[PDB]
RNA sequence: AGAUGGUAACAUAUAUAUAAAUGAACUCCUUUACAUAGGCUUUACACUCGGGGUGCGUUUUCUUUGCACUUUACCUUUAUAACAAACCUUGGAAUCAAUUUACUUGGAGAAGAGGUUCGUUGAACUCAAUUCAAAAAUUUGUUUUGUAGCAAUAGUAAUUCGUAAUUAUCCGAAGUGGUAAGGACUAUCCUUGAAAAAAGGAGGGAACGGCUUUGUGCUUUGCUACUCUUAAUACUUGUAUGAGCGUACCAACAACCGCAUCAGGUCUCCAAGGUUAACAGCCUCUGGUUAAAUAGAAAAAAGUAGGUAAGGGAAGUCGGCAAAAUAGAUCCGUAACUUCGGGAAAAGGAUUGGCUCUGAGGACAUUAAUGUUAACUCAGAACUGAAACGGACAAGGGGA
RNA sequence: GAGAACUUUGAAGACUGAAGUGGAGAAGGGUUUCUUGUCAACUGUGAUUGAACAAGAGUUAGCCGCUCCUAAGGGAUAGCU
RNA sequence: UCUGAUGGAGGAUCGAGUUGAUACUGACGUGCAAAUCGUUCAUUUCAAUCACGUUUAGGGGCGAAAGACUAAUCGAAAAG
């Protein structure tokens, strides 16, 4: 809820970071995307 | 917040070196009423003088190192 | 899309969105107001008005 | 006007529960709820607080007694024997 | 106690005729439930630009305003005029915007 | 070397700030700390009513009108006032008294008279101050202030002027009892309704001023500002004030679990007006929406959720299933049988609107008469209407 | 706006009717919040909308909690098995 | 020995909500739904209801007893 453990918060942050799409420039030298409503983190 | 009634007490408080600021407020009464506020480090002491001239006199008396706030 | 502006107006005034009148003339001007200060200004001008309360008369 | 004829204190139970059982309860209820004579102050103010505890409103003294009556006959007999001894 | 109406702004635009207004006021002013009174309890006089009401009885400035509004409604001056308080004893007509 | 008052209950340090009322070991308590039900009271918010003040609304007609705003936080042991208790002093009670809605209490000391305290409450009370005039070693009389300070400088409703500033408003009466809390109580129990951290009080009486000199922390000798206590400050010692973590948003209506943006499920608090017994149902204000995996046009059958049907009235059917009828309240009337408590709202009747009246029920405060004035509830009588009235909503079918 | 019954604004008419699709919270969720964009798919119709996609941005406490205490209980110390 | 009050007792009565699930064997039955919806109904001061915490684990537990339930799984769970 609105009162999380610090560790949990960190995990959430990490997940969020993971979520973001490939920086496009790489493509010139993702399958693991997630949606908060369809696949749960099961934390 | 504290109210004061002994003029002498008020004076004493003023004389005391933790008193950085003073406030003087004017209020149209339902004549000109005047509130004298002293702001001490721990309390804000206030005296209500119904009589303008007296209030003025007391203000004059107040140390000229006080950082006087004229609110209205 | 005046949504946001309406929301801002609601908070600023203390009234519900159901009660902000945004004038259909000068919808361009209003949409430009992306801030609370701007909303306030608009209100002052009279481009945003607090609607009058629906009446509940005790008379009967 | 006196409400109940034979029922008395067991009017709270109403129609339910065997009549015989209710009759027995009545005696016991009477025993319970009667203000007993305190053997200290003299005022009939000793009332039942718990199962075997009887407190007086006067002295605030809690006297241990029987479950329903302040003194069971056996206990009294025992006391008497002790006194005689 | 004196109550005033600074009727200038629309009186000087002709649209407000003080004489009619005075009459209306006289007509209207109920006294403990009846219009035809206006005895020793209330007096109404008029300058060129000002109506004066003087009351001995419990009387509300609100009432005067209401009367004015009614008058305005009667003579179609509703989108043009407004009753506004100046001083406590002093009401005044003001132009709508 | 360790205050005082008060007969007593107990009170007292108001210094910027009630800081300070010696106290060790070792104990003893108390707070923390407690069920449920019932009413009663007090406060609070909420709602309402009447008036004044502002702005808006209605105005063919009518309406001193309808609506809106009129605000006030913690904190100051807040100061006091008021009240339910508990206690103290006096007093001495049968012709029993005081007393609550209820009973409770009283020679183990009641009533009464004066007090003390805790608790509600948080500016009530003249509360404080001021204006001066009289009486002792400070008290009485009058006035002006203050939304008691916080506090108006903040809000809110206005009105302007300008391209943010000024101004004016902010307050006199009361009722309803819907919430919530407290209080004193009362009742129920083969049910008697947590603990500790932490804090406080008490008993108890260990220890005992400082400095200098001499002898081996202890003893002797001389001198008098000392022991406390807050706050401030200066200086060394590690840098002598506030560690870390959580804080978006959703809480289902599409953010959760139901494989999904699924009519399901999922804990808690706040809770307006009308009608009313009602936080029911029906409608409305504040707030919220006007959306829901679709629209439009036609309006057959059939379906589904409903309505309504003449005369009959269960003849339908396994069976009165379903539906209808019944229903609220007041007044009457109430059997068999019974464990005497019930049955029972038995059964069965009657009444009900609107309007206009009449009677019944208080609080104060003047001197038995005269006043100011408050709810709502009863009871009765006219008149009235297409014989209607718990007009919608809501609401037992009954019996043998 | 290319394009609008389901984006936005106004005007109606309506409903929710303080046991509310109103405010706050808990569990659970985890960036869904917000702004600027924005429409490949998704948003079972459309869609310029969006809880979608993209870029950023956003959660500040001595006093609100956790943090301390104990409760039902749990994990262990000594043993003993 | 009666009568009028008061009093507010009760696993009393009706009854919203809540917890349930009686009937329609109504709707739905390639549903909104792997049990829902509607109307009706039973329950509401106690053997009440709910939350969170916690205890008890598979030939075991838990059971006001239906072989009920023990994560859509039960006359012996599930996983390997
Ligand atoms: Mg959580
Ligand atoms: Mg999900
Ligand atoms: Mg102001
Ligand atoms: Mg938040
Ligand atoms: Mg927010
Ligand atoms: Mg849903
Ligand atoms: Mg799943
Ligand atoms: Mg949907
Ligand atoms: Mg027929
Ligand atoms: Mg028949
Ligand atoms: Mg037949
Ligand atoms: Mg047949
Ligand atoms: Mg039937
Ligand atoms: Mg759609
Ligand atoms: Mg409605
Ligand atoms: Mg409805
Ligand atoms: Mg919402
Ligand atoms: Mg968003
Ligand atoms: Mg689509
Ligand atoms: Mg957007
Ligand atoms: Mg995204
Ligand atoms: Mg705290
Ligand atoms: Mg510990
Ligand atoms: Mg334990
Ligand atoms: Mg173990
Ligand atoms: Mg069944
Ligand atoms: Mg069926
Ligand atoms: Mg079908
Ligand atoms: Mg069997
Ligand atoms: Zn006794």
């Amino acid at each position: 809820g609105s009162i999380k453990r610090f560790r949990l918060k960190q995990r959430l942050g990490k997940c969020r970071r993971q979520n973001r799409p490939v920086p496009h420039w790489y493509r010139l030298k993702n399958t693991k995307r997630r949606h908060w409503r369809r696949t749960k983190l099961g934390l | 917040p504290k109210q004061i009634t002994d003029i002498r007490k008020f004076l004493k408080i003023s004389r005391k070196p933790d008193t950085t600021a003073v406030i003087i407020m004017k209020k149209k009464s339902k004549t000109v009423i005047t509130k004298l506020k002293l702001r001490t480090k721990k309390y804000l002491y206030t005296m209500v003088f119904a009589d303008r001239k007296k209030a003025e006199r007391i203000e004059n008396s107040l140390l000229p190192s006080l950082k006087r706030i004229y609110y209205p | 899309s005046l949504t946001l502006q309406k929301r801002l107006a609601a908070s600023v005034l203390k009234c519900g969105k159901n009660k902000i009148w945004m004038d259909p003339n000068e919808i361009s001007e209003i949409s430009l107001a992306n801030s609370r200060f701007s909303i306030r200004k608009l209100y002052k001008e009279g481009l945003i008005l607090k609607k009058p309360q629906k009446v509940h008369s005790r008379a009967r | 006007s006196r409400r109940t004829k034979k029922v008395g204190l067991t009017g709270k139970y109403g129609t339910r529960y065997g009549s015989s059982l209710r009759k027995q309860i009545k005696k016991i209820e009477l025993m319970q709820h009667a203000k007993y004579l305190c053997t200290f102050c003299g005022k009939t103010a000793t009332k039942r607080t718990c199962v075997g505890i009887w407190k007086c409103k006067k002295c605030k003294r809690k006297v241990c007694g029987g479950a329903w009556s302040l003194t069971t006959p056996a206990a009294v007999a025992a006391k008497s024997t002790i006194i005689r001894l | 106690i004196k109550y005033v109406l600074d009727c200038t702004k629309p009186v000087k635009d002709t649209i407000l005729d003080i004489s009619g207004l005075e009459q209306f006021f006289k007509d209207k002013i109920k006294v403990d439930k009846k219009t035809n009174n206006l005895k020793n309890k209330v007096v109404v006089t008029s300058d060129e630009y000002k109506i004066y009401i003087t009351v001995h009885i419990p009387f509300s400035k609100r009432y005067i305003k209401y009367l004015a509004k009614k008058y305005i409604k009667m003579h179609q001056i509703r989108d043009f005029l407004r009753v506004i308080a100046k001083g406590k004893l002093a009401y005044e007509f003001k132009y709508f915007q």
